[PDB]
RNA sequence: GUCGACGUACUUCAUAGGAUCA
RNA sequence: GGAUAGUGGCCUACCAUGGUUUCAACGGGUAACGGGGAAUAAGGGUUCGAUUCCGGAGAGGGAGCCUGAGAAACGGCUACCACAUCCAAGGAAGGCAGCAGGCGCGCAAAUUACCCAAUCCUAAUUCAGGGAGGUAGUGACAAUAAAUAACGAUACAGUUGUAAUUGGAAUGAGUACAAUGUAAAUACCUUAACGAGGAACAAUUGGAGGGCAAGUCUGGUGCCAGCAGCCGCGGUCUCCAAUAGCGUAUAUUGUUGCAGUUAAAAAGCUCGUAGUUGAACUUUGGGCCCGGUUAACGGGGCCUUUCCUUCUGGCUAACCUUGAGCUCUUGGCGAACCAGGACUUUUACUUUGAAAAAAUUAGAGUGUUCAAAGCAGGCGUAUUGCUCGAAUAUAUUAGCAUGGAAUAAUAGAAUAGGACGU
């Protein structure tokens, strides 16, 4: 109900978007800031949300990626619950998407890129160049 | 160019003339004068756009060769005379007199005064030297040349000039503590009183300014011009007294106003 | 050090060396050297006028083939030979022996479209909205 | 010669017009408001973006600095004037949420069709084209005139139009003559 | 002179790899 | 010394041999008038600027002058160079890079228009003049808004679609009394009367995909495939994108921050001038007082071995004291502060203030019917009238004033030729 043909018609300000694990490499490689870097893509406010597939996925990666675990745990982010079992992440993302049309998911792996760009309605966020970049948002 | 220009573009005119840029292609040369160029206000522009009497710079022309026009108590029939500061303007068919004083936003004001008022004004020493003949006169702001001053007026002083006779019948020294009023700058039009002149020789003297209302602001002493002594201004001074309000000020009492 | 300076009064050596080898780029060396039109089909026009020698494909079978559409024009500029499209049959009679023709850019090898013979627009022609004049 | 005047262009082509979910967004907003080509919603996104990056730009200064507070303060009058910004919501975040369909509730097309003037959006933008609705005492006949919120109870269709208690129009008189003879 | 060198402008050849199925 | 309005090798006479340069002189190129500005960009940057304002230079090319306050003037003069008009052949007259309008090709593009009504300028001057300027005309320059139909019934076909079906309501494109507009006009805004079913009052520019024959061509593991089909025996079609706009062609280096084993690029090696860069150290800490913001944060004073020195002048606090009630008052002493003269290591860096024309950019207010815009306007009204604005920010480097004293330089007492003195 949410979908007019190929547009998304319940996504509107202010927006929820999944942070992926990768998003925060390269987010931190490209000096951009996680909170304001999605308000200029989007200029709207935008509320980060971590699951718990990606949330474990990052604790696993060891002491080198400490300041990503550190931005992960900032305040403003808000933790989503996950009720499954798999703490795969990628297969975590795909799966909230097809519930519920309101995510937007912010990513850099192209694989997990594909299999949502599959799926109608969903916006796909991604890090490029120097900043944020915003796909299938008609209002932008 | 091979001579003196005689034309004067909108765009180029000053900016506190306050001029339609579309109107025309052209704005009044003041012709020369007692003010500086871009420190008059021609009798054209305060006839048509401040007091809207006339519509048109033929009718400002039929004004003025009416002789209806005194410029410090002098009729003048010329539309470009630039008329400055401190200047009274009288119209006696309509029985009114105004003083040329910048209001705060540094443009020339429309401001009334009484005919004692116009009896007089205040003029800066612009300079003090001996003539012909061992003559001393004093050169004020406004090109006037007074012969026998008084001895303690020197430069920087403020006389009042009485229009009648052209003779000095007060003045006020430059010194702390005096009101002033500034007319050059991007604080033009403020009033305050002096705290400090600070000398600098072979340069620009300083002169640090207090207003009403405690704010403090520093000019060269060329822009400052000595009004009286604090609270005790020798002129009617205009609406604001010459304080300066920020933005948000001026909008609340718009509003309160409005 | 990245082999390059960084002291603060080193501006200097920056400039001047930044200078000398900003001429390695074919860009700007053609920039620069208005040297860049060389490459152009026209040598730098947008457009090139022609005269129209033969028509190589009015003979063949197949009709509005690819080869019945080239035309054998001769640059006025230069005087060089090349090979024009037109852009079907029906506008290939329009085109005769002998027209001066306003070639632009486009069987491989062919690389120009003629699109006004005798300062009339073939579209024009072919929509039925103009004459050729003669 | 006389001074330039100032010119501006009220729209911009968007980064990526081929979108096909873009494509279908403009189709719907076309149709729910009746708008003519894709050229009004371009102007709309672009004053829309205009106000969401002054607004950006505002909250990326410091609270209590005087030209953030100056202007917002301004800016969000100026949105509440047009209604397109609730009186709730006088902040410059829900000026960020803002939207395009947002500024297009506001054109006097759509407001004389919710109105009950018209029977559809259409029927408002030939009703307005025609010079039948009346803002006030004034005649408007721009679909795109945006109604603020004191303007909007006193839509009316206008003195002189044959609705609004004039004489018949040409047709009318036309034809009750030629019945009359 | 179907001349040599250089400069310039172009053309062209080298792309498939893993898994499943028959 | 001459000359100039005047400084000056500007020129002259006599003298010295100096002046610029790897921190790039000099020479060369420039499709080089400079700036305010324009575009792009996330930021650094890159490019554009004949072109509405400011300044410079020129009036076909060199040269020289009269007049005048002001000209090396060219809608002033004289010569030469090149062109070129009239001529009775003796002579005479030239300068559109001013407004219109021509040539420069054989291929192309605004009117040889009206007016000084507004803007301002000139004169002896309110009055005359002004191709400066305005008005209108003229290729979709660049921009704003926005018509080409709306509401129903009937009919047909697989609750959807299609109508040269049908009903009476609406309106401007256009025409036009009139009035307004204007110097006079055109136009706009108004408005009698006309102005709609194929509403023929006849929207365009590109792209994609079909189907049809006793038709045409090419090839061959038969009846097929490819090309394609305005052409046959007679006879004189659908969809997609933008939309009063759309298409085509050409064009459109890393300071932040690049790379150098094996696929661009480390010089054969060392020395070495310019250039860039260059170890650490010199007042740290401690004890109090004052007044600010929201217990933290910052700002000032003292004390601690730490006060610039000296002279002069102005005022005078506090301190001693008499007298009259912490306040006045007698008479000494005169700190602090202020003004000036001497006395004085120099910068780099950064903070703050002036300056950086207007227009432009950002930006506040304002129902130009909306908007682009403009700087307007707004409120009462029987009568006479009142009144708010024309804000604010930005602008690099250099120059000026100012607070800091971290970082980085610079000078000092060594043959003492050193500091101080009642
Ligand atoms: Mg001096
Ligand atoms: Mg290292
Ligand atoms: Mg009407
Ligand atoms: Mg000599
Ligand atoms: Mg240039
Ligand atoms: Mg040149
Ligand atoms: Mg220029
Ligand atoms: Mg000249
Ligand atoms: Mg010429
Ligand atoms: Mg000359
Ligand atoms: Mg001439
Ligand atoms: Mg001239
Ligand atoms: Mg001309
Ligand atoms: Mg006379
Ligand atoms: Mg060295
Ligand atoms: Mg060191
Ligand atoms: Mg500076
Ligand atoms: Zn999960």
């Amino acid at each position: 109900s949410a979908l007019f043909f190929q547009y998304n018609q319940a996504i509107k300000p202010p927006y929820q978007v999944l942070i992926d694990t990768n998003f925060i490499n390269f987010s931190i490689q490209k000096k951009v800031d996680i909170v304001r870097g999605m308000m200029d893509c989007l200029l709207a406010k935008c509320n980060p949300l971590i699951t718990d597939c990606v949330m474990a996925e990052l604790e696993k990666l060891g002491p080198k990626y400490r300041i990503a675990l550190k931005l992960a745990r900032d305040p403003r982010i808000k933790r989503l619950s996950c009720s499954h079992k798999g703490t795969y992440a990628d297969d975590c993302l795909v799966h909230r998407v097809l519930q519920h049309k309101c995510y937007i998911v912010a990513t850099n792996d192209a694989g997990l890129k594909q299999r949502i760009r599959k799926i109608p309605g969903i916006p796909l966020m991604s890090v490029g160049g120097h900043a944020y970049v915003i796909e299938k948002l008609p209002d932008v | 160019a091979r001579g003196p220009k005689k034309h004067l573009k909108r765009l180029a005119a000053p900016h506190h003339w306050l001029l339609d840029k579309l109107s025309g292609c052209y704005a009044p040369r003041p012709s020369a004068g007692p003010h500086k160029l871009r420190e008059s206000l021609p009798l054209i522009v305060f006839l048509r756009n401040r007091l809207k009497y006339a519509l048109n710079g033929r009718e400002v022309k039929a004004i003025l060769m009416q002789r209806h026009v005194k410029v410090d108590g002098k009729v003048r029939t010329d539309t470009t005379y630039p008329a400055g500061f401190m200047d009274v303007i009288t119209l006696d068919a309509t029985n009114e007199n105004f003083r040329l004083v910048y209001d705060v936003k540094g443009r020339f004001a429309v401001h009334r005064i009484t005919d004692e008022e116009a009896s007089y004004k205040l003029g800066k020493v612009k300079k003090v030297q001996l003539g012909k003949k061992g003559v001393p006169y004093v050169v004020t702001h406004d090109g006037r040349t007074i012969r026998y001053p008084d001895p303690n007026i020197k430069v920087n002083d403020t006389v009042k000039i009485d229009l009648a006779s052209g003779k000095i019948t007060d003045f006020i020294k430059f010194d702390a503590g005096k009101l002033v009023y500034v007319t050059g700058g991007r604080n033009l039009g403020r009033i305050g009183t002096i705290v400090h002149k600070e000398r600098h020789d072979g340069g620009f003297d300083l002169v640090h300014i207090k207003d009403s209302l405690d704010n403090t602001f520093v000019t060269r002493l060329n822009n400052v011009f000595v009004i009286g002594e604090q609270g005790k201004p020798y002129i009617s001074l205009p609406k604001g007294k010459g304080i300066k309000l920020s933005i948000a000020e001026e909008r609340d009492r718009r509003r309160a106003q409005q | 050090g990245k082999g390059k300076p960084r002291g603060l009064n080193s501006a200097r050596k920056l400039r001047v060396h930044r200078r000398n080898n900003r001429w390695a780029e074919n860009n700007y060396k053609k920039r620069l050297l208005g040297t860049a039109f060389k490459s152009s089909p026209f040598g730098g026009s947008s457009h090139a006028k022609g005269i129209v020698l033969e028509k190589l494909g009015i003979e063949s079978k197949q009709p509005n083939s690819a080869i019945r559409k080239c035309v054998r024009v001769q640059l006025i500029k230069n005087g060089k030979k090349v090979t024009a499209f037109v852009p079907n049959d029906g506008c290939l009679n329009f085109v005769d022996e002998n027209d001066e023709v306003l070639l632009a850019g486009f069987i491989p090898g062919v690389r120009f479209k003629v699109v006004k013979v005798s300062g009339v627009s073939l579209l024009a022609l072919w929509k039925e909205k103009k004459e050729k004049p003669r | 010669p006389r001074a330039p005047r100032t010119y501006s262009k009220t729209y911009s082509t968007p980064k990526r017009p081929y979108e096909s979910s873009r494509l279908d967004a403009e189709l719907k907003l076309a149709g729910e408001f009746g708008l003519k080509n894709k050229k009004e919603i371009y102007r709309i996104s672009f004053q829309l973006s205009k106000i969401r990056r002054a607004a950006r730009d505002l909250l990326t200064r410091d609270e209590k600095d005087p030209k953030r507070l100056f202007e917002g303060n301004a800016l969000i009058r100026r949105l509440v004037r047009v209604g397109v910004l609730s009186e709730d919501k006088k902040k410059l975040d829900y000026v960020l949420a803002l939207k395009v369909e947002d500024f297009l509730e506001r054109r006097l097309q759509t407001q004389v069709y919710k109105l009950g003037l018209a029977k559809s959006v259409h029927h408002a933008r030939v009703l307005i084209t025609q010079r039948h609705i009346a803002v006030g005492k004034q005649i408007v006949n721009i679909p795109s005139f945006m109604v603020r919120l004191d303007s909007e109870k006193h839509i009316d269709f206008a003195p002189t139009s044959p609705f609004g208690g004039a004489r018949p129009g040409r047709v009318a008189r036309r034809n009750a003559a030629r019945k009359a003879e």
